[PDB]
């Protein structure tokens, strides 16, 4: 359903959901929240789940946040010293500008 | 004193001893005697001569290697070497959560070629948005015979797609006839598509998001360019 509601081009309905399964639980899936989206909040969550500032930096650095993650990182006594390739490089782009719809609704006929 | 007897002891007596060293806790010592590839493997897991562990692996000959190996390097943040076991390992699952982490198109092509490799539909599906290709979604429908849900994507973010699959599933519905299950319109009738005017297509914003696609987006960031992909991205995409 969620799926559905990514295919049509408007975004909250998967947010409440995202929610609600968020809150239940995760460790492989928070990221269908955030593709279709820029900002994550799942990233507080996230932290935790990893928490070794890592994920947190990848993740955090663009939104001018690269540093929240460092603060921890350092705070631990950092342990990362080597990355690969991974550059925000690939398109979350998509989805219906004005001119030959989403479908939220879809109509059709018999005939 | 013993180091006198070194030279005469050798295989197996390595092993024991090294064994009893393992216990004394020279681990390092340990390794240097180290005589066995597991025995070996197993005390550079814990050992950690990172490269060293690589050429004891040489060429592993053993994903399961890599699968123990990739857990161990990649706690020891050792990802630009991990990534080249893990690719070597091409373990698509634990690597995709590093690469999607910090992001990248490259390792989506790969992955994309990888992407047809997994059999079931789904996962591959994630990458071709992800990528950003429609086209590449819907090709991927087309063999798995996702024919509703292609439909909703073609007529979402339009390539239209929806006119020229739309005929087929009917067709489909078509073998399973009855009218209803026929179900019949593109431009006019039943649907009016292109006569209905509303959201999935166009030049003037399509334009400025041709452009879109090229810069990155901005509130403040690193090298790791910016796209967001939020409120504000639902009114310039209204304009």
């Amino acid at each position: 359903l969620s799926f559905l509601y990514l295919i049509t081009g408007n975004l909250e309905k998967l947010r409440k959901m995202m929610k609600i399964a968020e809150i239940r639980k995760d460790m492989s899936g928070h990221y269908q929240n955030a593709l279709y989206l820029g900002d994550v909040s799942e990233r507080v969550r996230i932290l935790k789940n990893c928490g070794q500032k890592s994920l947190a930096y990848l993740s955090a650095a663009t939104h001018g946040l690269d540093e929240e993650a460092e603060s921890l990182k350092e705070t631990f006594d950092p342990e990362k010293e080597t990355i690969p390739d991974i550059d925000p490089n690939a398109k979350l782009l998509q989805p219906p500008a004005p001119i030959m719809p989403l479908d939220t609704n879809w109509p059709l006929l018999t005939v | 004193m013993a180091d006198k007897v070194l030279p005469t002891i050798p295989k197996e007596q390595r092993t024991r001893v090294a064994h009893f060293l393992e216990k004394q806790g020279f681990k390092q010592q340990a390794l240097t005697v180290s005589t066995d590839p597991e025995h070996r493997f197993e005390l550079a897991l814990q050992l950690g001569e990172l490269k060293i562990a690589y050429q004891l692996a040489v060429e592993a000959e053993s994903e399961q290697k890599w699968k123990q190996l990739a857990e161990l390097a990649i706690s020891k943040c050792q990802f630009s070497l991990a990534q080249e076991c893990l690719h070597h390992a091409q373990d698509y699952g634990g690597l995709l959560l590093l690469a999607t982490a910090s992001g990248n198109a490259s390792m989506v092509n790969k992955l994309a070629e990888g992407a047809e490799r997994d059999g079931k539909n789904n996962v591959a599906f994630m990458s071709y948005f992800l990528q950003g290709k429609l086209d590449a979604c819907l090709e991927l429908l087309i063999r798995t015979g996702r024919l509703p849900e292609a439909a909703f994507l073609a007529r979402t973010y339009l390539p239209s797609q929806v006119s020229r699959v739309v005929k087929l599933w009917r067709e489909n519905l078509s073998k399973v006839n009855q009218k209803a299950a026929e179900s019949l319109a593109d431009p006019t009738e039943y649907e009016n598509l292109f006569p209905g005017l509303k959201e999935a297509f166009v030049v003037e914003e399509w334009v400025k998001e041709t452009h879109a696609d090229l810069w990155p987006a901005k509130q403040y960031p690193l090298v790791t360019p910016n796209e967001e992909r939020n409120v504000m991205e639902e009114a310039k995409g209204f304009q």
